[PDB]
RNA sequence: GGCGCGGCUGGGGGCCUAACCCUCGGAUGGGGGGACAGCGCUUGGC
RNA sequence: GGUUAUUCAGAUUAGGUAGUCGAAUGACCUACCU
RNA sequence: UGAAAUGCGCAGAUACCGGGAGGAACGCCGAUGGCGAAGGCAGCCACCUGGUCCACCCGUGACGCUGAGGCGCGAAAGCGUGGGGAGCAAACCGGAUUAGAUACCCGGGUAGUCCACGCCCUAAACGAUGCGCGCUAGGUCUCUGGGUCUCCUGGGGGCCGAAGCUA
């Protein structure tokens, strides 16, 4: 999976304040994470179809996100996707 | 008539090496015997199986043997 | 060629005619029968008395080749299958015992259109 | 896996050639002792003994490690994976620790780096070779030996190889590129795994010039030659052979079997 | 670096010595891909319910290991190479699961 | 008509190597094949 | 005694078809349908 | 096989023992069982990976529901290139049944079935029931999770049935 641990680094490295395990811009971060991780490995399983619905719906989680969060802060949001190194 | 159950002690049925234990639960044919036979829950019936079948790959329980006298 | 006391009997028991050999230790054939080696024809080599006669025609000479113990085994869930064996009492030998080796697929080859039960 | 082409003109439209992605940024042979004049067209009297031969561009030899028991146990780093013009396969000039070159048939997955030797300590990785004593029954394996001691000769066509089906006293039993069944020798060389290039046989000429490219020159139908030519002479209108079809020279070649039947190669065949 | 239960049958008709050398073969083998073994139970010779490969004997191995959970994969190529070897048999570790306590 | 023995064996199986054949950083040798193949005379065929 | 071909005379049908089945003569040795 | 015949068999078959090859499918566990959006998924081993349920009530603060078009997946059959090919098996051949039998039964048999990649995009693709959300008796067994635990609590799978709906 995920390390454990680095999920928690992901987590630090992306939030306001110690704990916080859950802010918009979290989430982001930390689905990217999984996104780029799952991407990956289709990108090897091409044929690995049913999996790829998940990676559908993890862009949409986060797609949805990216929105609430630029449509209710766009300055921070030019910040994360950037950061985060997205919309391409 | 007799369930495999209250046939013995405590033990591991995750393990798959206890051949001993292990026939235990696979008829005079090599049946892994019924669930209507060994009692077992769900949940057990299974991970006993599951080890039962890597027990035989190993050799050391059977995968049929003949039916005997008639 | 040789006599020997032990030996071993084997039933073959289609549903079209049943048949049996009975070799030595080893494995290797001393002599057989079956329902048309009796005298019979299609189905009625099917019938369970012929599985008699056989059996017996079967014992009958093996014994002349000095049988006398016959570990038993057979082979098919045919219709004459048990007086084949019933034979082997009544034949006159002593019959070491009695298995049923009737092989069974662990699901491998497709089968024909006819045994295309399963579903 | 080919590169086609758009139909910017005829036949175009169906030719295909390789990828050449597997060649290792080298145009250049090893001119070391390794390139070497070539050259023919038919027989030593001055006749033709092959027909329609001739013609096609001109070829270097590059010369080929099939041996490869000279250096038992010396190692070599695969510098490049070479285009070698005169065989299906790809080959791999690679560098001994020697400070000695050479070339050797470049097999499927060998790649520029890979460590490789010769000998029956090595390991069963791909690339080294070694006796068949020693390989393991069930391994595919390539440019074997077929007496020892004597050179590479079975599987060394682009993309082929033979298994090992198991051995049998100082034989081994193994699976031609054919299908064939033959007992080889213990004591045979055979460098591990199967030949580089399996994506050979889809190219497609596509023009009929390519094919003289392969210095394969036209070749021309019984049936359109004349009695003194040829057993199908009649030509008397597009016509049927007049009977079971034969070669120039009037043997059957419908089915007819040509092997010699007291070779003693024989007895050690099976397919 | 999970850990890992890598049986191993060998050639129950081979003799100790000949044995030595398989068994550190093993050993090295599981090093070369840095399975630094915990346990072991080496339960000898034992009669198995099918011949394999014709021998109704086996000599059984069991070294309990963490390891590097990619690796694990080839490790197994390489103990199967040996003729010796017989049938390795990996498996991931887990809490034994207690029955009718 | 049957057991044991040697020359003669004829057939069939197996193994050998040294003829003969292939091959190996040139070897009075190593390796592979092997009394086969190849070749001579001869038999009948297509 | 058997085989085959045909035919109408019956027969089986509620009836028809066809068939089976029977007979004659020449040659020869249960199915469908209304 | 209804009984047969074609078929195979003295050139030695069937039955039996040993040795070898190769392909396909996974007996017992197995289920009124589970999982997945659907198609669909079953020996064992690891690896990579998607979804889902429960506990704690810690985080964000309405970020939701749907969804034309789009994009992806999509049983079997079928198509292209290349493999593979045991058993089965349209087409095909033969036997028999029949008035006839291009069928049912029998003997034989090729694509196909299997794999890789690419295409096809249909179905009784069925629960013939769009998805989401809140409302409105209970009884019974079953899978799975939490909790001092002859039982409460959450998530699935069923049968019977309050009211109510219903031709
Ligand atoms: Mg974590
Ligand atoms: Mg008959
Ligand atoms: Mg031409
Ligand atoms: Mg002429
Ligand atoms: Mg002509
Ligand atoms: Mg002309
Ligand atoms: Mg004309
Ligand atoms: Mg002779
Ligand atoms: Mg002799
Ligand atoms: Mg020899
Ligand atoms: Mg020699
Ligand atoms: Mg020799
Ligand atoms: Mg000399
Ligand atoms: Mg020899
Ligand atoms: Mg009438
Ligand atoms: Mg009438
Ligand atoms: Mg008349
Ligand atoms: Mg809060
Ligand atoms: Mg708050
Ligand atoms: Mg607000
Ligand atoms: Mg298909
Ligand atoms: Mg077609
Ligand atoms: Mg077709
Ligand atoms: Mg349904
Ligand atoms: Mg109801
Ligand atoms: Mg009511
Ligand atoms: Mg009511
Ligand atoms: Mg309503």
């Amino acid at each position: 999976p995920i390390t454990k641990e680095e999920k928690q680094k992901v987590i630090q490295e992306f939030a306001r304040f110690p704990g916080d395990t859950g802010s918009t811009e979290v989430q982001v971060a930390l689905l990217t994470l999984r996104i780029n991780r799952l991407s990956e490995h289709l990108k090897v399983h091409k044929k690995d179809h049913h999996s790829h619905r998940g990676l559908l719906m993890m862009v949409g989680q986060r797609r949805r996100l990216l929105r609430y969060l630029q449509r209710e802060d766009p300055e921070r949001y030019r910040a994360l996707i950037e950061k985060l190194g997205i919309r391409g | 008539k007799a369930k495999v159950k209250a046939t013995l002690g405590e033990f591991d049925l995750r393990d798959y090496r206890n051949v001993e234990v292990l026939k235990r639960f696979l008829s005079e044919t090599g049946k892994i015997l019924p669930r209507r036979r060994t009692g077992l829950s769900a949940k057990e019936q299974r991970i006993l199986a599951k080890t039962i079948k890597r027990a035989r790959i190993l050799g050391l329980l059977p995968f049929t043997e003949k039916l005997v006298r008639k | 060629k040789r006599q020997v006391a032990s030996g071993r009997a084997y039933i073959h028991a289609s549903y079209n005619n049943t048949i049996v050999t009975i070799t030595d230790p080893d494995g290797n054939p001393i002599t057989w029968s079956s329902g048309g080696v009796i005298g019979y024809k299609g189905s009625r080599k099917g019938t369970p008395y012929a599985a008699q006669l056989a059996a017996l025609d079967a014992a009958k000479k093996a014994m002349a080749y000095g049988m006398q113990s016959v570990d038993v085994i057979v082979r098919g869930t045919g219709a004459g299958r048990e007086q084949a064996i019933r034979a082997l009492q009544a034949s006159g030998l002593q019959v070491k015992s009695i298995v049923d080796d009737t092989p069974v697929p662990h699901n491998g080859c497709r089968p024909k259109k006819k045994f295309r039960k399963a579903s | 896996a080919v590169k086609k082409f758009k139909p910017y003109t005829p036949s175009r439209r169906f030719m295909t050639v390789a990828d050449f992605s597997e060649i290792t940024k080298t145009e250049p042979e090893k001119s070391l002792v390794k390139p070497l004049k070539k050259t023919g067209g038919r027989n030593n009297q001055g006749r033709i003994t092959v027909r329609f031969r001739g013609g096609g561009h001109k070829r270097l030899y590059r010369i080929i490690d099939f041996k490869r028991w000279d250096k038992v146990g010396i190692p070599a780093k695969v510098a490049a994976i070479e285009y070698d013009p005169n065989r299906s396969a790809r080959i791999a000039l690679l560098h001994y620790v020697d400070g000695e070159k050479r070339y050797i048939i470049a097999p499927d997955g060998l790649q520029v780096g890979q460590q490789v030797v010769a000998g029956p300590d090595a390991p069963i990785q791909v690339g080294n070779a070694l006796p068949l004593r020693f390989i393991p029954v069930g391994t595919v394996v390539h440019a074997v030996e077929l007496e020892p001691k004597k050179g590479a000769k079975l599987a060394r066509a682009a993309g082929t190889s033979a298994q090992i089906q198991g051995r049998e006293g100082d034989y081994v039993i193994l699976r031609l590129p054919s299908g064939e069944l033959r007992k080889v020798h213990g004591e045979c060389y055979a460098t591990v795994g199967a030949v580089g290039n399996a994506d050979h046989k889809n190219i497609v000429l596509g023009k009929a010039g390519r094919s003289r490219w392969l210095g394969r020159r036209p070749h021309v139908r019984g049936a359109a030659m004349n009695p003194v030519d040829h057993p199908h002479g009649g030509g008397e209108g597009r016509a049927p052979r007049g009977r079971p079809p034969a070669s120039p020279w009037g043997w059957q070649t419908k089915g007819l079997k040509t092997r010699k039947r007291r070779k003693p190669s024989s007895r050690f065949i099976i397919a | 670096m999970r850990r890992y239960e890598v049986n191993i049958v060998l050639n129950p008709n081979l003799d100790q010595s000949q044995l030595a050398l398989e068994k550190e073969i093993i050993q090295r083998a599981l090093e070369n891909y840095g399975a630094r073994v915990e346990k072991v139970e080496e339960l000898g010779l034992r009669r198995l319910a099918y011949p394999i490969a014709k021998d109704p004997q086996g000599y059984f191995l069991w070294y309990q290991v963490e390891m590097p959970e990619d690796r694990v994969n080839d490790l197994a190529r390489e103990l199967r190479i040996r003729d010796n070897v017989r049938r390795v048999m990996v498996v991931k570790s887990q809490e034994p699961f207690l029955a009718n306590a």
